């Protein structure tokens, strides 16, 4: 077991970089 | 370094997550935005997801807890 405390950390924050770079369009 | 401010986002990504409109994220609720967002998640990564956020030991991520899973390291 390595709890992944810092790769799920990763996970979520990749997922919402996405989200950000879609909706924010800018143009 | 910026995620106290991203309170302007992080709420909006609130909205986004809770589907059910009720004020609170669980498991079956995450795993479903993963999907759609383009990640695939287990039962059991999901969950292990949950507890790192609930703070209040109850099974759900509330707007407290949202901000500390982002604001942590
Ligand atoms: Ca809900
Ligand atoms: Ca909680």
């Amino acid at each position: 077991k390595r709890k992944q405390e810092e790769v799920s950390a990763i996970v979520i924050q990749r997922a919402y970089r996405r989200y950000l770079l879609k909706q924010k369009v800018k143009k | 370094m910026k995620e106290q401010d991203s309170e302007e986002e992080l709420i909006e990504a609130f909205k986004v997550f809770d589907r059910d409109g009720n004020g609170l994220i669980s498991a079956a609720e995450l795993r479903h935005v993963m999907t759609n967002l383009g990640e695939k998640l287990t039962d059991d990564e999901v969950d292990e997801m949950i507890r790192e956020a609930d703070i209040d030991g109850d099974g759900h991520i509330n707007y407290e807890e949202f901000v500390r899973m982002m604001v942590s390291k």
